[PDB]
């Protein structure tokens, strides 16, 4: 039952390293657009049947099972609006640690195209928009060449593969905002305003893009769709645990000797992730300070328990933490964690859209406290206080950028408190003592500036 | 107001006249002096106003830098 | 009390204090009820006018009102 | 700590005492209110001399000392003034209040 | 009439109410003024009269004080005036 | 930071004219047709980008003109291009140093890369060279995280860098000849282990045409 | 004792016309009219204290956030007419001019305790 | 045609599909807020009207949560009082010390709700401190002092919807968001002195007064 080390023909993607080329005949003997005709003429509910017993959880970071996400879109009077229904593929990512989405579209644009049509048939969608990050210029050129050879082959368009079924893929490029990776801010950026999230009880599956019903699902989880439609749901369900089932791209980066991205089964021990396919850790297993599974937005696992841990949703959320997108940024012991988490808080301050007041006023205060804690101008209670003001942001926002910005600070305070107090006493008798707010008592406000303090 | 914590006795006259009303004042002098020395001996440290700034004002150290305290100072006086 | 036009207020010779000969200018009463105020007002023998209040008309609001589908001309661009 | 928490037991005592007094004079005591360590009997105007007599003379009450009596007008009521009476029992170390009402024209009977 | 309600229905410490569905309408007529108060004093038991209205021994409750003060007259030479003066120390 | 408020010195005027080169107007009429004919306004995000391809930057004439083109007040496009990072509004040189400084780059020596850039020039992270050839900007995660220290110039990424190697690359670009189209100087392909390849040990992919499910 | 409107270092009137001393005064002695001056700064056009209805509670000095009006310890200013005893803005600025050396000594010992 | 629910033990009937804030106003329950208004669209910016709702994991915004049957709403939850103090302290961190010079002294919504719902003291005492916003000359009728703005969008929603003057807006991200014309453009409309009664703080105020 030792989860790990899948074969090669049980892999979903075969171009993830580019030995086979990305073109259309490369995709034909890759094994795709092979029986498109028959699955589009299969029923929408049979597609949703198969996706439901697949156990296909969400791979955007939320983890929501997309069988029930795709069956939320059709209440039994859906034809009673009789207009255009849209699909949105979140091919944006900028989450630190992650490149697996670039790994899809640079290598494999074509089964993305396929899975877009196959999911649009599953949801009776009229068209589909691909939202690639505007930073990804060559990746957008890759995808437009591939979907135009899909137009040339007659595989999508007016009548997709001779099926009587409408389908248009358009590609929209979002000019550098990370909050637009969220569903509803994505919906708003595609309608052409500033990409701010809306509130949830207008659900997008009911009321969405252009005022028309819409889903936003990740580029991976629909690039996996035609494979698991072909292989069947229980061959996918064999991998992983009971509710945690199947495969995942893992991008392991940071301070590994060998940074690389894997395609590996879920529910796998972290030690035989980092040593099996990554060389090892830079300095061995005792040179592990901490580890971030997923992107920027989940807490640290300390070294004590991340030997025992599996990489599913279950064994990470009982470890108070998330799988996210399964980027794994390990921390060198010779590196500083509070410098890293100051960098994370600066990322959240720069990437916050600024709409609701607790997130926007919270990220600035988190940065102002984390610089002060990095050099050490603090009292030992203020770390206490820092915990309090992550509890303030935690559940009071529009989107999930607020609790995204809450979590790494919480993991730092839970796992590396003596690490912070060592730096603070280092400050306390390299320099004189400090008041609350970083003030020293020679520190005064003269003309303009503040003098007396080195002002972090 | 901390008369529990302070030990003293009470003068009470017997005939209802002006003389015993004089004597009990001349003794309440003594008892008040007893309070004064017991209260100078037993004086503690701590705050002298009530703790919150919604019924009496913040100190001027605080209301010149704290936004909340300037709001409370402005409202307790208007 | 309604103001007297000669006795209401005038500015002083000296410093410019607001001087007044009307003495009911600062008195103002509170009552729980409208019929309380009327009963007290004609019980004291006073000429009164009564002003009826004006409440707001109830209109149903949805947050999903903000982005409903345009079939013809948009005729509006929301911001949020 | 809440300052009202030190009163509670005595406040319960006060409740019981007042429930007795209303049961002893049902003809004359319209109501009572206990706020916090303070008892108020709500009594009608022609009912004031039989109640005060009781409060002076019952061995349980013995409210000997008159303290302070005054009026408060509520102009929104039919009976405009309410007349409050404060009594001290220096025996049992206890205070009581007696509230009646009066219009501008109609009297209250005097306890002089 | 709420004291009649406390005499006839009971208390939250002492509920003399079964029939919760019918106990609401048993509440209701006293809330309308069905019963009167001296009728409630006549209807009510003798050990409810001696339990809730009176003391458990049948005595009237004494006028309550918060903190009772027990006096102690100081009369020796710890007093403030020696004997022969018409004023006494009471402590 | 985001800097919003517009100064009207000169070279950013509503007085200054602007319009599309006919190639870009060809592209613009193609771009607007991707969206429903009601919601024309939805196409202002690419069209400003098209203006950013024509001019060196996004002026106020570009934003005013695309507000003219697409049934919009100009404050609605002022919001759109102020909310986004990639709409550079003040003029830059030719190459736009975008060095990533977030934790996967920071743990892998992005600071060595950035000071290897700003020892070469003498410019700070908002500053331009006064040759107006290079403009440094420290930037958040550019989506190349396993390619662990990296940067961007205009559209091409440059990865797996060494401070020995980036002074090499920028003396390449100050000579006019572009160094590599490739992502680094040739230690791996895209995402390889630098060892070699542990996974995908074949010369022909497995077809999934026989591994099919029985239900079709 | 008597009242004084202080000034900043390098001479500026300190009274930003916030009306707090007027709002708190238990005997309604303060009257102020305030206008925006030519600089765009907020100052009093008119400041006035009736010293016949002043009660010396010090609330006007406790209330001011800028600490613009204070009480000088002068009690020796007894007058012969009521008109002399109505202090406008100019008499109080002259007082805050005159007593400023002394008010330094007062507020060096009072300002922590305030 | 109507829906009956429970707020604070009170039972209230309201027309279907309305806002929970309208249910609370009908039941007499006072809920504090900063970016809701009767004559304007609904936004969930200010995060002040958070409320305890049975069958909901998080406190929901009472101004954009629609009315459903069988609803049990609590406003006096310890979680709700904690949430109101949290969001108030978050609002007060970058709001400048201008109460003696602000024109809304006894008429500030922020200030009267800070007594009733907010924290006693303040923990904002950094050396770096609050941000500062550039003053923006709009026109001769509206004085504009935008350090004390709370970004309630209310002026922008109004001049979008009702006045028909789309020149207002919100330009930026994070704390560098500003509320004004981006070019320093003068605002005309036939009712432009109505935005200054609308702003809850004194950021837009009266120029001759
Ligand atoms: C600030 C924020 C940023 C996000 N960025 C991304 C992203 O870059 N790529 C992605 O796939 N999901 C992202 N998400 C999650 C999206 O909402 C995601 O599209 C959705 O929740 C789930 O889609 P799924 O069904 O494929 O999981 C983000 C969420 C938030 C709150
Ligand atoms: S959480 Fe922050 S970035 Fe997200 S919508 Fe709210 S204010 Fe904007
Ligand atoms: S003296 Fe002080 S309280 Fe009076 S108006 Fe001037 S600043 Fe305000
Ligand atoms: S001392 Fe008291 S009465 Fe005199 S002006 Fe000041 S506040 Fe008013
Ligand atoms: S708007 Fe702000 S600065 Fe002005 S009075 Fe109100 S709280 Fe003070
Ligand atoms: S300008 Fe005023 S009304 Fe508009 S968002 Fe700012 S504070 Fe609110
Ligand atoms: S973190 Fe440097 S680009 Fe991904
Ligand atoms: S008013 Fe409901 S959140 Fe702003």
């Amino acid at each position: 039952r030792q989860y790990g080390g899948l074969k090669d023909q049980d892999r979903i993607f075969q171009n993830l390293y580019d030995n086979y080329g990305w073109d259309l005949a490369s995709a034909r003997k890759q094994g795709d657009w092979y029986k498109t005709k028959e699955l589009i003429l299969k029923g929408d509910t049979w597609i949703i049947d198969e996706i439901k017993k697949s156990g296909l959880r969400g791979r955007g970071g939320a983890g929501f099972p997309s069988g029930l996400k795709w069956s939320f879109m059709n209440p039994p009077g859906w034809e009673k609006n009789e207009g255009p229904r849209y699909l949105v593929v979140n091919a944006d990512e900028g989450e630190p640690g992650t490149c697996k989405d670039r790994e899809i579209m640079r290598k494999d644009p074509h089964k993305l195209v396929e899975g877009c049509l196959l999911a649009g048939r599953a949801m009776n969608a009229t068209a589909a928009y691909i939202y690639i990050r505007g930073e990804f210029y060559n990746e957008a050129a890759v995808l437009q060449t591939a979907i135009n050879e899909a137009y040339a082959a007659g595989l999508i368009g007016k009548d997709a593969c001779g099926s009587g079924y409408d389908f248009d893929v358009y590609i929209h490029r979002g000019m550098g905002a990370y909050v637009c990776g969220e569903e509803t801010s994505l919906i708003e950026s595609l309608e052409g305003k500033a990409g701010k999230p809306r509130l949830k009880p207008p659900f997008p599956a009911g009321v969405g893009l252009f005022g028309r019903p819409s889903t936003v699902t990740n580029v991976e989880t629909v690039a996996v769709a035609p494979t698991i439609l072909r292989r069947g749901g229980d061959w996918f369900a064999s991998f992983g645990r009971e509710r945690n089932s199947g495969t995942k791209l893992f991008c392991i980066s940071g301070n590994v000797n060998e940074p690389c991205t894997v395609e590996e089964e879920m529910s796998i021990p972290l030690r035989e992730l980092l040593e099996k396919h990554c060389g090892g850790i830079k300095g061995g297993w005792d040179n592990l300070l901490g580890v971030i599974p997923g992107g920027c937005s989940v807490p640290i696992l300390p070294k004590n328990i991340c030997e025992d841990v599996l990489m599913d949703f279950d064994a990470l959320k009982d470890v108070q933490s998330g799988l996210g997108t399964a980027a794994v940024i390990v921390i060198n012991k010779q590196q500083d964690v509070i410098r890293a988490i100051q960098r994370f808080a600066a990322f959240y301050k720069h990437e916050s859209c600024g709409q609701c007041t607790p997130c926007r006023e919270g990220t600035t205060w988190l940065l102002k406290a984390m610089d002060r804690f990095r050099t050490g101008q603090a009292k030992e209670r203020e770390i206490d206080m820092l915990y309090e003001l992550t509890k303030d942001i935690e559940g009071h926002t529009i989107c999930a950028l607020g609790d995204a910005a809450a979590w790494p600070i919480q993991g730092l305070i839970r796992n590396f408190r003596p690490e912070m107090e060592t730096r603070m006493k280092k400050f306390h008798d390299e320099v004189g003592a400090v008041s609350v707010g970083g003030w020293m008592k020679d520190a005064r406000v003269e003309k303009g500036k503040v003098v007396g303090a080195p002002l972090p | 107001d901390a008369y529990d914590k302070v030990d003293f006795d009470v003068p009470v006259g017997m005939n209802g006249d002006c003389y015993d009303r004089y004597l009990i004042r001349m003794a309440e002098f003594r008892q008040s002096l007893r309070i004064i020395e017991q209260c100078c001996n037993d004086m503690p440290a701590g705050a002298v106003k009530v703790e919150d700034f919604k019924i009496n004002s913040p100190p001027r150290n605080l209301m010149k830098e704290d936004m909340e305290a300037l709001i409370h100072h402005f409202l307790l006086y208007t | 009390w309604d103001i007297v036009d000669v006795a209401n207020r005038w500015e002083n010779d000296l410093i410019g204090w607001q001087s007044s000969g009307d003495y009911m200018q600062a008195t103002q009463m509170k009552f729980t009820s409208k019929e309380s105020a009327i009963k007290f007002a004609n019980k004291q023998g006073w000429d009164f006018y009564i002003q009826e209040p004006h409440h707001r008309k109830f209109r149903v609001k949805q947050y999903a009102n903000n982005f409903v589908h345009s079939y013809g001309k948009l005729k509006h661009i929301r911001t949020k | 700590v809440n300052p009202a928490d030190r009163y509670l037991q005595h406040v319960s005592d006060l409740h019981q005492y007042a429930k007795y007094i209303m049961a002893a004079l049902p003809k004359y005591i319209q109501g009572f209110s206990v706020w916090k360590d303070e008892l108020t009997l709500h009594v009608a105007p022609s009912a004031v001399i039989p109640v005060t007599t009781f409060l002076r003379d019952n061995t349980s009450t013995q409210y000997k000392s008159i303290i302070d009596i005054t009026a408060v007008d509520y102009p929104s009521r039919e009976n405009r003034f309410e007349v409050v009476y404060n009594f001290l029992s220096v025996r049992h170390n206890s205070r009581i209040r007696l509230k009646t009402y009066a219009t501008e024209v109609t009297p209250v009977p005097s306890i002089t | 009439k709420t004291v009649t309600g406390l005499l006839e229905l009971g208390s939250e410490a002492t509920p003399r109410i079964a029939d919760g569905e019918a106990g609401t309408k048993a509440l209701a007529n006293i809330a309308n003024g069905g019963v009167s108060f001296t009728q409630a004093l006549g209807k009510s038991s003798k050990d409810v009269i001696y339990g809730e209205v009176l003391t458990v021994n049948g005595l009237p409750p004494v006028a309550p004080t918060l903190a009772p003060k027990q006096w102690k007259i100081i009369e020796g030479e710890a007093a403030i005036y020696p004997k022969g003066y018409p004023c006494r120390t009471f402590h | 930071h985001i800097v919003s408020v517009h100064r009207n010195t000169e070279n950013n005027n509503p007085s200054i004219p602007f319009e599309f080169s006919p190639e870009n107007m060809k592209r613009a009429e193609e771009v607007i047709a991707k969206y429903p004919p009601q919601y024309k306004k939805a196409a202002v995000m690419p069209l400003l980008d098209i203006g950013q391809r024509q001019l060196g930057y996004t002026s106020i004439s570009v934003m005013n003109y695309v507000a003219k083109l697409l049934e919009m007040p100009p404050m609605r496009v002022y919001e759109v291009a102020t909310f986004y990072t990639m709409y550079n509004r003040t003029p830059m040189g030719r190459y736009h140093l975008q060095i990533c400084t977030t934790t996967p780059c920071q743990l892998c020596g992005s600071d060595g890369i950035m000071e290897a850039v700003q020892n070469t020039l003498n410019i700070k992270p908002g500053e331009t060279t006064k040759d107006n050839l290079f403009t440094l900007s420290e930037v958040e995660c550019l989506g190349a995280c396993v390619n662990a220290p990296m940067m961007a110039i205009n559209d091409d990424y440059y990865e797996d860098l060494t401070p020995e190697g980036t002074v090499k690359l920028l003396e390449d670009c100050k000579a006019g000849k572009m160094p590599t189209p490739g992502p680094e100087n040739h230690v791996r392909r895209d995402c390889e282990p630098a060892s070699g390849q542990k996974v995908l040990l074949s010369k022909e992919p497995h077809n999934v045409a026989d591994f099919l499910q029985e239900g079709i | 004792g008597e009242h004084a409107l202080r000034r900043y270092p390098s001479g500026e009137e300190r009274c930003i016309a916030c009306k707090l001393c007027e709002a708190i005064c238990p005997a309604l002695a303060i009257t102020i009219d305030a206008e925006e001056r030519i600089d765009g700064s907020r100052r009093t056009t008119k400041y006035d204290i009736d010293m016949t209805k002043c009660i010396y509670c010090g609330y006007c000095q406790e209330s001011c956030p800028v600490d613009a009006i204070v009480e000088t310890p002068n009690v020796e200013y007894a007058t012969e007419t009521r008109e002399e005893l109505l202090y406008n803005k100019e008499k109080l600025l002259a007082n805050g001019d005159k007593w400023e050396l002394e008010l330094q000594y007062a507020l060096d010992a009072d300002a922590p305790y305030r | 045609a109507e829906i009956e629910l429970t707020i604070d033990g009170h039972k209230v009937s309201i027309e279907a599909g309305s806002a929970l804030i309208q249910a609370c106003e009908k039941a007499g329950v006072t809920v504090p807020r900063y970016c809701y208004h009767d004559k304007l669209a609904i936004a969930g910016n200010c995060r002040m009207c958070l409320v305890d709702v049975e069958r909901a994991p998080k406190p929901v915004a009472s101004c954009a949560y629609p009315v459903a049957p069988g609803m049990v709403v609590r406003t006096d939850t310890e979680r709700v009082k904690q949430a109101r103090e949290n969001v108030m302290e978050m609002m007060l961190q970058n709001h400048p010390l201008d109460c003696p010079v602000c024109d809304q002294g006894g008429e500030c919504d922020l200030q009267d709700q800070s007594m009733r719902y907010g924290r006693d003291r303040g923990r904002f005492t950094e050396i770096t401190g609050k941000r500062s916003t550039e003053d923006k000359n709009i026109g001769p009728l509206v004085k504009t002092s935008m350090n004390r703005c709370i970004h309630c969008t209310r002026c922008v929603r109004f001049a979008n919807d009702i006045a028909g003057a789309p020149e207002l807006g919100s330009s930026g991200r994070g704390n560098d968001m500003q509320i004004g014309t981006y070019l320093e453009k003068n605002l005309n409309t036939e009712l432009s002195g109505n935005v200054i009664d609308l702003c809850p703080v004194g950021a837009l105020t009266n120029k001759p007064y």
